[PDB]
């Protein structure tokens, strides 16, 4: 892509995209996190 | 039929996993019962179920000892599990790509002299393959060569999903398949042609170049042939003359191509015993050496837990995430850093 050819606002919107998009794999992975010590620790209460 | 009745977990005792491909993960497996090992493959229902059982349903049809057997299915999980005959040592591909070393002569004719037991055993009962390959052919614990995911009739004019893939690994192709859009029996003979240069060389010719080329280069260049020739015995190096002939009329069949020198003077099966066990070997050294690097840098691995190893990842889980997080925003500021260092010179324009 030549980012060169876009504007100001237009640019911005890609930057606001991107961030969305980082946001919602930083949560999805926290959502991986926090089901799993949910079944670690429901393990240990198995033990 | 009983013991299809059964859970699956209740009748096999599943052990290591053996890897996968596009739909699903491979597993070996003992038959609690009589103790003859098995394989079992697990595919999640949710994707595509007509797809898998029309390929069920062709394999369970065959009885021969060329052809993977068939002998079962359950349901678990949203998981249809799979159970086929265990093949040990994995596909001619992949015994290839283990030992990082291409296959001899001696080696290459054993297995062909049961690969094409199998072909004739198919296109006697007037069935064709429509998919052959070294990935295809399977070899067991002892040495046995067997023939494995089937194409299916009607794969190449079948929608875009698998009128598709075909088209983009096409090297394995005879040339009336390309012009005809079908197949004959005599199809899979250039196939197995083919099959026997990828497993001298390591890879099928024209296999490096883009596939839409490759399309037009087979039924219009000459029968491919030996990078380097000389290495090659004259009965070898005839034998795949005859299979790579371009007229279907002209090329020689299974039943035929049993009785070539190359194939009649083949050895036993013995002769694989060897090549099998550095690849089975190989395949062990893997497994151990990544599953104590895996244990080291850190719903079934849980229950098989101890209570001190089970504790002390809940406590090493935090860490986990920084690291894992901390990635993540460095891999979007490089996609950003283009995005910023445009608006950059913009904010120096105006
Ligand atoms: N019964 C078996 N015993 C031992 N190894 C096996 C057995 N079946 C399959 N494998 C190996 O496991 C690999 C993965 O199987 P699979 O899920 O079918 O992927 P794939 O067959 O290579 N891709 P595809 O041809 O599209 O199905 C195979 O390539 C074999 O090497
Ligand atoms: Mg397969």
């Amino acid at each position: 892509v030549e980012w060169d050819a876009f504007s100001i606002p237009e640019l911005q919107n890609f930057l606001t995209i991107l961030e969305k998009e980082e946001q919602d794999k930083i949560q999805q992975v926290q959502k991986k996190y926090d089901k799993f010590r949910q079944k670690l620790e429901e393990a240990l209460r198995e033990s | 039929e009983d013991s299809l009745t059964k859970q699956p977990e209740e009748v096999f005792d599943v052990l290591e996993k053996l890897g996968e491909g596009s739909y699903g993960s491979v597993f070996k497996a003992i038959h609690k019962e009589s103790g003859q090992v098995v394989a079992i493959k697990q595919v999640p229902v949710e994707s595509d179920l007509q797809e898998i059982i029309k390929e069920i349903s062709i394999m369970q049809q065959c009885d021969s000892p060329y052809v993977v057997k068939y002998y079962g299915s359950y349901f678990k999980n949203t998981d249809l599990w799979i159970v086929m005959e265990y093949c040990g040592a994995g596909s001619v591909s992949d015994i290839i790509r283990l030992r990082n070393k291409t296959l001899i002569e001696d080696e290459i004719a054993t297995i062909l002299k049961s690969t094409l037991k199998g072909l004739e055993y198919l296109h006697f009962m007037r069935k064709i393959h429509r998919n052959i390959k070294a990935g295809n052919i399977l070899l067991n614990t002892e040495g046995h060569a067997k023939l494995a995911d089937f194409g299916v009739a009607g794969q190449l004019t079948d929608t875009m999903a698998k009128r598709n893939t075909v088209i983009g690994t096409p090297f394995w192709m005879a040339p009336e398949v390309i012009q005809e859009i079908g197949y004959n029996c005599v199809a899979d003979i250039w196939s197995l042609g083919i099959t026997s240069i990828e497993m001298a060389e390591g890879k099928p010719p024209y296999a490096d170049i883009h596939p839409m080329r490759a399309i037009f280069m087979i039924p219009t260049n000459p029968p491919p042939t030996f990078r380097k020739p000389e290495l090659w015995s004259d009965d070898f190096t005839d034998f795949v003359k005859k299979c790579l002939v371009k007229n279907p009329e002209q090329r020689a069949t299974a039943t035929q191509l049993l009785q070539h020198p190359f194939i009649k003077n083949a050895k036993p099966v013995s002769i694989l015993r060897d090549l099998i066990t550095e690849a089975m070997e190989i395949k062990a050294k893997r497994h151990e050496e990544q599953q104590r690097e895996l244990e080291e840098e850190e719903f079934d691995f849980l229950k098989n837990l101890s209570l001190e190893e089970l504790q002390m990842r809940l406590k090493a889980l935090d860490p986990m995430m920084e690291r894992e997080i901390e990635e993540l925003r460095q891999r979007y500021t490089a996609k950003r850093q283009p995005i910023l260092d445009a608006m950059d010179a913009k904010k120096r324009r105006q």
